RNA sequence: GAAACAUCUCAGUAUCGGGAGGAACAGAAAACGCAACGUGAUGUCGUUAGUAACCGCGAGUGAACGCGAUACAGCCCAAAC
RNA sequence: GACUCGUACGGUCACUGAAUCCUGCCCAGUGCAGGUAUCUGAACACCUCGUACAAGAGGACGAAGGACCUGUCAACGGCGG
RNA sequence: AGCUUUACUGCAGGCUGUCGCUGAGGACUCUCACUCCGGGAGGAGGACACCGAUAGCCGGGC
């Protein structure tokens, strides 16, 4: 039968209808008043949480974070520019709002790692995503088969170097086939052209 | 100068001379869905935009006759080479 | 007056000094703040790298 | 060209900010649970550097010495009253609504309990002209006529200093001396007289503006200057 | 550079911000598409090829599948119960 | 964030440059501002055509702006045959 | 190279429509988001404004 959990799901398949409606006209309520990155005793999405690897249990820690909304914030250049390079108001960065969210909330919490994030809503003019991080240095998670990957050495600062879930996607790296000739294994390897 | 709207001459598809119509070809209208349509919304971004940045030409102090030959049993056209002609009036 | 040997006399004002932490006389001693190392701007070393050609 | 000096202001730099920390008090209305019975006595008169007018201390009944924004004819000793039922004499503040029509009033507030924005310059006042239950219709300085809410309040009375504006400052040594104590950099050259890079009415083998000097609201800075969206010019017909 | 120059080019180069390791990254197909009764995680090397593709269709720019090699390795959750 | 511990007797933006006698005529062009029956005026949504969808073509509505009208020269300036 | 402009091409900025935030009953009412004033209670404003996106106009300020 249907999980308790399938219905935390299929509610946030459409976040602007039922009571997940009426539920966030009034959270971000007090969301609003709330800083860049708040540490939260539990997931707002169970099911993803769950579903990315969250776990009740020590060491694992959730966070939402606020993020405004649009493109990049730029300065216009100070300086000679052809005209193709003389854009200001168009020019988006090539990171998503997610990635910035997951980044904001790993330098909040310095000794975790980020192990997956996911999309909480937004209003008119910033996003919410809730962070999910571990501490690699707990022996609850030490000892845990299925998070103590996240203890090796080389899974340090992992969000810094994209190698998070919404990373990876924001890389291109989504397909193994056509498309990804710039992409895999790296960005960088590939001439920055992806 | 005056010209005949109907006249005796050689019909290519034919392949024999017979009475053929003329008339002057009107603009077909763009779809707006060749390639060269679809390079410019692709290429067009910030800045100059190359090629897609140039406007409309001038003109020649006078055109070239473009006619259309319709041959007046088989019903299909040809083309053929113009003339400079300031003005064009046909004769019925 | 004369930008030159004029105004040089006056120059009796002390800015840079020895570096606490890197020990070379770069430490400016009113802005409190290296312009060697860093020291007191940056917790990290100040280095760039065009302080050397480019493939070098 | 270069940033042209409207833009340098915005910077807010030394040169154009106000000598703030030679500033006496920032004037505001006492604020009061209800009731009323919030009195002081004027204790001093003292000279207000931020507007070139005298301020007013005054020590009230709970305590409180703070400087006060002076109409003219209050004078050491006097008592002053603030709230709905203080008297309604000069020096006294209270809420439009309370205050009898046809009265001069002075710093008045326009959202209730602000402290009072307007009319608070030397010998300036405002003019309470109609009541309601709804809004209180006050004619400001400018000749304009506020729509305000009967609950902001108001001082009555002129402002004090009125005529300072009569006398002319006569030397550049006198505007100098006033200048120093505004957030106003000073004196001014004309755009006319400087280079093209410098000003847009600048350049030319002789002075006189480039364009028109009647500019549109949307000219972007760097640019607005001259004749701001002018309705008109000159003094003719 | 395009014998000017705006797209293009120089170049995702220089330089800047953040960060890992002894190597990083990638990685067990919602792949490929020599279309198959076929291949079978990923890097990399040789080639495919200056080919396809881009481009004031100018100057220029420029892959991939496959193949021959190197080395090979395959697994764990979420949910159902 | 400056102006601003400020509020039109303010402060901003410009021109002219003490006093004295004065400062004519011109709103066609340009600028600014106000108005505007009518005309013009983009995109979203909407209607028609087209496409089992889509590209695309047309229509209706019409903002600021423009046409048009007015004000204005101590506004740019003009004051002849 | 600096400077100019009704040189060419663009880029900021201002104005304006539209979409999102955004809700209840071609003109109108309301309060619950949102904004502002108030120490608070509470007041004003209010689905507009702000902000994000886009479209047209102006645009040597660059
Ligand atoms: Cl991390
Ligand atoms: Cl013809
Ligand atoms: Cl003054
Ligand atoms: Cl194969
Ligand atoms: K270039
Ligand atoms: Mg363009
Ligand atoms: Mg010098
Ligand atoms: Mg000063
Ligand atoms: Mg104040
Ligand atoms: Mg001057
Ligand atoms: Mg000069
Ligand atoms: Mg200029
Ligand atoms: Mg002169
Ligand atoms: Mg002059
Ligand atoms: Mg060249
Ligand atoms: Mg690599
Ligand atoms: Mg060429
Ligand atoms: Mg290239
Ligand atoms: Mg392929
Ligand atoms: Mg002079
Ligand atoms: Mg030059
Ligand atoms: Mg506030
Ligand atoms: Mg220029
Ligand atoms: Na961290
Ligand atoms: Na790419
Ligand atoms: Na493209
Ligand atoms: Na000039
Ligand atoms: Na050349
Ligand atoms: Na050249
Ligand atoms: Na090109
Ligand atoms: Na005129
Ligand atoms: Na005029
Ligand atoms: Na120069």
């Amino acid at each position: 039968a249907r999980s308790a959990y399938s219905y935390i799901r299929d509610a946030w398949e459409n976040p602007g209808d039922g009571q997940l409606a009426e539920l966030q006209w009034q959270r971000q309520q007090e969301w609003r008043n709330e800083g860049a990155v708040e540490r939260i005793e539990r997931p707002t999405r169970l099911d993803k949480a769950r579903s990315q690897g969250y776990k009740a249990k020590q060491g694992v820690i959730v966070a939402r974070v606020s993020v405004r909304k649009g493109s990049a914030r730029k300065r216009r250049h100070k300086a000679g520019r052809r005209s193709k390079r003389q854009g200001v108001t168009r020019i988006t960065r090539r990171k998503d709002i997610q990635r910035v969210a997951e980044e904001r909330a790993s330098r909040t919490f310095p000794n975790l790692r980020v192990l997956n994030s996911y999309s909480v809503g937004q209003d008119g003019r910033q996003k919410w995503h809730e962070v999910i991080l571990i501490d690699p240095n707990h022996p609850a998670i030490q000892n845990d088969d299925d998070l103590s990957w996240i203890c090796a050495d080389d899974q340090a600062d992992r969000v810094f170097r994209g190698l998070t879930g919404a990373g990876r996607r924001n890389r291109g790296l989504s397909g193994k086939g056509k498309g990804s000739e710039k992409t895999r294994p790296s960005l960088r390897s590939n001439g920055g052209k992806g | 100068m005056q010209m005949p709207r109907r006249f005796n001459t050689y019909c290519p598809h034919c392949n024999e001379h017979q009475e053929h119509e003329v008339e002057k070809v009107r603009s077909g209208r763009q779809t707006g869905m060749k390639w060269i349509d679809r390079q410019r919304e692709r290429n067009s971004g910030i800045g100059n935009d190359g090629k897609f940045s140039k406007v409309p030409g001038g003109d020649k102090p006078t055109k070239k006759t473009d006619l259309k030959y319709r041959c007046g049993e088989c019903g299909k056209a040809h083309l053929r080479e113009g003339w400079r002609a300031g003005r064009l009036e046909f004769q019925e | 007056t004369g930008a030159g040997t004029p105004s040089q006399g006056k120059k009796n004002t002390t800015t840079h000094t020895k570096c606490r932490r890197c020990g070379e006389k770069s430490y400016h001693t009113k802005k409190k703040v290296c312009s060697s190392c860093g020291f007191g701007k940056s917790a990290k070393r100040r280095d760039y790298e065009w302080q050397s050609k480019a493939g070098e | 060209g270069r940033r042209i000096q409207g833009q340098r202001r915005g910077r807010g730099t030394s040169t154009f900010r106000a000598p703030s920390h030679r500033y006496k008090a920032d004037l505001e209305h006492r604020k009061v649970e209800d009731g009323d019975v919030i009195a002081g006595t004027v204790v001093d008169i003292e000279h207000d550097p931020a507007r070139s007018a005298p301020v007013a201390a005054v020590e009230f009944e709970d305590g409180d010495r703070r400087l006060i924004l002076a109409p003219e004819g209050v004078g050491v000793g006097d008592e002053l009253q603030v709230g709905v039922s203080a008297e309604i004499a000069p020096g006294n503040t209270l809420p439009l609504a309370e205050i009898p029509e046809g009265v001069p009033v002075c710093n008045v507030e326009s959202s209730p309990g602000d402290g009072g924005k307007f009319a608070r310059a030397s010998g300036v006042n405002a003019q309470l002209l109609t009541h309601d239950r709804n809004v209180a219709v006050v004619k400001l300085p400018s000749g304009e006529m506020k729509r305000l809410d009967p609950q902001c309040r108001a001082t009555i009375g002129v402002v004090a200093g009125g005529g300072r504006t009569d006398k002319p400052f006569v030397k550049a040594g006198n505007k100098h001396h006033k200048m120093k104590a505004r957030g106003t950099k000073w004196p001014n050259v004309r755009g006319v007289a400087m280079n093209a890079v410098d000003h847009p009415f600048g350049g030319g083998g002789r002075q006189h503006p480039g364009k028109p000097k009647s500019i549109s609201r949307n000219a972007p800075p760097g640019r607005k200057v001259g004749d701001i969206a002018s309705k008109r010019t000159g003094r003719g017909g």
